[PDB]
RNA sequence: AGCUAGUUGGUGGGGUAAUGGCCCACCAAGGCGACGACGGGUAGCCGGUCUGAGAGGAUGGCCGGCCACAGGGGCACUGAGACACGGGCCCCACUCCUACGGGAGGCAGCAGUUAGGAAUCUUCCGCAAUGGGCGCAAGCCUGACGGAGCGACGCCGCUUGGAGGAAGAAGCCCUUCGGGGUGUAAACUCCUGAACCCGGGACGAAACCCCCGACGAGGGGACUGACGGUACCGGGGUAAUAGCGCCGGCCAACUCCGUGCCAGCAGCCGCGGUAAUACGGAGGGCGCGAGCGUUACCCGGAUUCACUGGGCGUAAAGGGCGUGUAGGCGGCCUGGGGCGUCCCAUGUGAAAGACCACGGCUCAACCGUGGGGGAGCGUGGGAUACGCUCAGGCUAGACG
């Protein structure tokens, strides 16, 4: 199965995320397929989270399926919206 | 420390050998391989065997010596 | 850490005056105004002919020392203004006076660079709004240091900002002499600065 | 892009089977003076149609044989012997220098 | 020479016999004595330097300088090499490293204590 | 065999204005002229014309000094100091656009010969290609 | 220095998800090789890492990708996928039980024991985050992971105070006996106030869940912390660890006593055999600073394997010459091909790093975000000066 889900790539109790695109079966940090988001749960940044959304679009339109802090994510940053 | 465990015993001069090295016959037992001191080096005073001179010898290897007197 | 010990005795080793106490090392006492000479057993001694590296070296410990600061971090700095695009030098030096407590300092925050050190690290500066505590920070230009509120009330600072209450500032810096405010606005030149280095110098030091 | 490569037929000794001595020039990855390797590739030709002394295009193929991975595409130039006496001198040499 | 001939052959590269086997490149080595002896350096000095025939973990018996003020080294007593080679004396390109093992501290020493394995002497 | 020609000729110029001849002969080729041609503008020679030696076509290569400076050694001012033929055969060097040198940071050229005719650095890089670089001259 | 007999190819078959000498039967007698095969050693490979002006050289730890292996070997099976790390079968090595017939094992998973060894961690907590598997879900598991512990092992940050304070206390050391040094260093005055105590105390965690809405979007609500009562803020609050190397030249720093080619130092030259700036100690200095030195190993400096960039009459170095194969190189003109070569576009060159910009942790390390570059390689177009190649011709080379 191909996911959307995220990695952890800071640092001790400094976490950061990059929400990304992948097959199941790899390291949580490894080599995936697309970097498509980027999130921050300390919020610490005034532009913290940021994903790019066609992209994201694009990859649910392929069958792509989400994890669930990745699909929060991507429903703040109106992937899930429809108008 | 400067160690003067040092033993200050008399020796024929027994054997000539190479470097100014005399393998010298000691009264404190055989005969050491025992060396020219610097000191006569500089006077140029002359060993050959036959003689009866001073040899310092440390407890750690006795094997070793140095020609300390002037025959 | 510091130097941290006695400290005239490097101006001593220097051959010239280093303001490293403030005021004595403005009287006639920072040893170097009489005593001129080396610290040690030899100090009038016949002066020789020091070596192309020596003196290289002797200006490195000159301007390293004139801000107290670590070899290694000095080291660090060096290499970043390497880095850093422009006159690696007149760079370089602005980047060490960039420093929090130099800043602190050259503002008549503090009469002396290592108490100026001493006060930063103690929660008497506030810079924009935070303290800060790190005498190594880069005080990046637009910026406003101050003190303390809760630490506001010194003797000493008063002291210091009386010590500085007329006296002019260096052009790229400035103050609120009363509101116990400053501001930092160039990034200050070679030019802009009259210690006794000869950057050129330090650089040939380090190249190898 | 199937590669592609013109090269020399040295070989019809086989059924089907046409040796190609690919001459390729490159630059030394160091010097940058410019090598001329050879490589030899045994090559697919279901007619024998193609003899010694034939320069070819050879496909990148899907295999036939273990290490016959290229159909001959098509014919170049034939009448040109030279390239492969060459080749055949220097096998014999190789011969030569051993004992 | 010509860049054929380079092409042809390359650059034999300066490939570096090492100084030392005591093998591994290992920074120590620990060893037993066989024997623990006084040697005459050669022709430009002549003094008495302790050393150390040192059978190793590796197998190779190394004669090993002893230095500082004078040893309390035995016969069966762990030491400890760091190599370096010694000029004045043969097949000796060793140093013993006082400090661990068998090889106690010097004693006495007041100066340069780190290279010596002497601890701290209590001040005033 | 002149197992060279544009390197033979460099060298026969050098020559020439290291013995103070004020012009030389050299057997006549296209590119040899293109090359001479760009010397020519570049101002590394008086000037140049085809002769014809015995038969055999030929270059009349009019070199050029500079002014007699007195003193101890007073031979003549020398124009072109060094001028070395880099892409000799058997080591032919090709140069990029990104690659090609800056010769004596600016005073002097490089003879690059190019898909656009032989040429100097600036022109290459005017034109914005790479390619083979015949010589280095100041 | 020759290697090869399923070995190189063919025909037919089998086997495979699929090509194939993968295997087999039959036929052919080839195939590779000095452009370095086979043989031996060595060694996971790389993105990178370190050095380096660069070209390069070494290195491939952590982090990422790929491989290969799970005591050694051999084999399949099941399955989408293994020849299957905590699945199976077999032989052997080894440990364990045994009522001697046989069984059970495999930490190169975390942690720990033991050995080896210079040397390397806690038989830690947690499912909170993030990810994995299962599941409608709740949840269940998860030594992946998240953290804490231990080690100056590395990098980076901070403290060991600061301000005054003698024409210069003592202590110690040197002296030409006046004096100088230590050194504003101390003491002493003043201030600050790590430690340390108490008061509060997180961001990380809003989802999955429930309901309105059709179980869609959207909307409200709830639970949810190992770190850790930590980070951090507020008050209080004490002047409160300094070390290590060197000190002849290189190389930054100099004197005295003790020692006398002895004891000793040494990275090299070398120093020491009685006035040692080289040894031991003292003062003084100088380097660095919670480190500093030694050792190992790599690069550099070594333009000392040299492409950038070395040479060869005498220094190491021209082979004894000749002919000649491969190979390398090659006059002048004209034209074409366009392989080299260049260029443009574009695809690639994963992330991390390195580089620039900005942001976040009080700075910085560290991290985040954005950008740029990037040698190489593929694909389409272009250019023909140069090399290649094809054709024609020339006479300077060469031959007659
Ligand atoms: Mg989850
Ligand atoms: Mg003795
Ligand atoms: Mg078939
Ligand atoms: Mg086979
Ligand atoms: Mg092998
Ligand atoms: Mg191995
Ligand atoms: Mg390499
Ligand atoms: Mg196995
Ligand atoms: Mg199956
Ligand atoms: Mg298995
Ligand atoms: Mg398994
Ligand atoms: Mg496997
Ligand atoms: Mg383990
Ligand atoms: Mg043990
Ligand atoms: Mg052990
Ligand atoms: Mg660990
Ligand atoms: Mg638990
Ligand atoms: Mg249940
Ligand atoms: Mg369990
Ligand atoms: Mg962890
Ligand atoms: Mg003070
Ligand atoms: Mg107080
Ligand atoms: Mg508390
Ligand atoms: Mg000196
Ligand atoms: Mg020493
Ligand atoms: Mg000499
Ligand atoms: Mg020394
Ligand atoms: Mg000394
Ligand atoms: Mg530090
Ligand atoms: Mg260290
Ligand atoms: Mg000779
Ligand atoms: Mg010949
Ligand atoms: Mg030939
Ligand atoms: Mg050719
Ligand atoms: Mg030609
Ligand atoms: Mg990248
Ligand atoms: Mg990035
Ligand atoms: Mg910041
Ligand atoms: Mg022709
Ligand atoms: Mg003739």
């Amino acid at each position: 199965m191909v996911k959307i889900r995220l990695a952890r790539f800071g640092s001790k109790h400094n976490p950061h995320y990059r929400i990304v695109v992948t097959d199941a079966r790899r390291k949580r940090d490894g080599k995936y397929i697309e970097k498509i988001g980027y999130y921050d749960p300390r919020k610490t940044t005034p532009d913290w989270l940021k994903v790019d959304v066609e992209r994201a679009r694009y990859w649910l339109s392929v069958g792509a399926q989400p994890t669930d802090t990745a699909r929060r994510l991507l429903r703040q940053a109106g992937v899930f919206r429809q108008e | 420390a400067k160690e003067k465990d040092t033993i200050r015993t008399e020796g024929v001069v027994t054997e000539a050998l190479p470097n100014a090295t005399f393998r010298v016959k000691l009264d404190s037992g055989p005969e050491i391989l025992a060396y020219i001191s610097g000191k006569m080096r500089m006077h140029y005073i002359r060993i050959l065997p036959g003689d009866r001179v001073v040899v310092e010898i440390t407890p750690y290897d006795p094997t070793r010596g140095r020609i300390v007197y002037r025959k | 850490g510091r130097y941290i010990g006695p400290v005239c005795r490097l101006c001593r080793r220097e051959g010239v005056k280093l303001y490293l106490k403030g005021e004595r090392c403005y009287s006639p006492k920072c040893a170097m105004e009489r005593r001129p000479y080396p610290p040690g057993q030899h100090g009038q001694k016949r002066a020789r002919r020091p070596s192309d590296y020596a003196v290289r070296l002797r200006e490195k410990q000159k301007l390293r020392r004139i801000y107290g600061i670590s070899e290694r971090q000095f080291r660090n700095l060096f290499e970043e203004a390497s880095k850093k695009k422009g006159v690696t030098g007149s760079v370089f030096l602005g980047l060490l006076e960039s420093r929090l407590d130099n800043v602190v300092y050259r503002l008549g925050f503090a009469v002396s660079r290592r108490q100026a050190r001493q006060l930063v690290r103690h929660g008497h500066i506030t810079v924009n709004g935070r303290r800060v505590d790190l005498p190594s920070y880069r005080v990046r230009p637009g910026d406003e240091i101050a003190v303390a509120e809760k630490s506001r009330n010194l003797e000493l600072i008063r002291q210091n900002l009386e010590a500085m209450k007329g006296r002019k500032v260096g052009p790229w810096l400035s103050l609120d002499v009363e509101g116990m405010k400053g501001k930092f606005l160039r990034l200050p030149d070679r030019e802009d600065l009259a210690l006794p280095v000869n950057e050129q110098l330090v650089i040939e030091f380090y190249s190898r | 892009p199937k590669k592609v490569l013109t090269g020399v037929v040295v070989s019809d000794k086989m059924q089907k089977t046409v040796t190609v001595l690919v001459e390729r020039q490159f630059p030394h990855p160091l010097y940058g003076k410019v090598i001329k390797r050879s490589k030899k590739y045994l090559a697919h030709d279901p007619e024998e149609k193609y003899k010694l002394g034939d320069v070819v295009e050879i496909i990148e193929s899907r295999p036939i044989s273990k290490r016959k991975r290229f159909r001959v595409l098509r014919l170049v130039e034939s009448g040109r012997m030279d390239l492969v006496e060459k080749y055949l001198i220097r096998r014999q040499n190789y011969e030569s220098l051993s004992k | 020479p010509t860049i054929n001939q380079l092409v042809r052959k390359g650059r034999e590269k300066v490939r570096k016999k090492s100084k030392v086997p005591a093998l591994k490149g290992a920074p120590f080595r620990r060893g037993v004595c066989t024997v623990v002896r006084t040697v005459t350096p050669k022709k430009p000095n002549s003094a008495l330097r302790k050393v150390a025939k040192v059978r190793l973990t590796s197998g190779y018996e190394v004669t090993a300088y002893i230095p500082g003020e004078g040893h309390n080294l035995q016969e069966h007593s762990v030491v400890l090499i760091r190599g370096g080679r010694v000029k004045d004396l043969p097949g000796v390109r060793y140093h013993i490293v006082r400090g661990v093992y068998d090889a106690a501290g010097v004693k006495d020493r007041k100066k340069s204590r780190s290279k010596y394995g002497t601890k701290k002497p209590k001040e005033a | 065999m002149l197992t060279d020609p544009i390197a033979d000729m460099l060298t026969r110029i050098r020559n020439a204005t290291r013995v103070y001849k004020e012009s030389t002969d050299v057997p006549a080729s296209r590119f040899k002229e293109e090359i001479l041609r760009i010397l020519a503008r570049e101002g590394f020679i008086k000037g140049y014309e085809r002769v014809d030696v015995d038969g055999k076509p030929y270059l009349r290569v009019y070199l050029k000094y500079g002014p007699r400076r007195q003193g101890p050694d007073p031979r003549p001012e020398q124009v072109i100091h060094h001028i070395r033929r880099i892409s000799k055969p058997g080591r032919r060097v090709y140069v990029g656009v990104k690659e090609i040198p800056r010769v004596r940071r600016g005073l002097g050229i490089a003879i690059l010969s190019t898909s656009k005719g032989v040429l100097t650095d600036r022109e290459a890089r005017k034109l914005g290609v790479g390619g083979e670089l015949i010589c280095e001259v100041w």
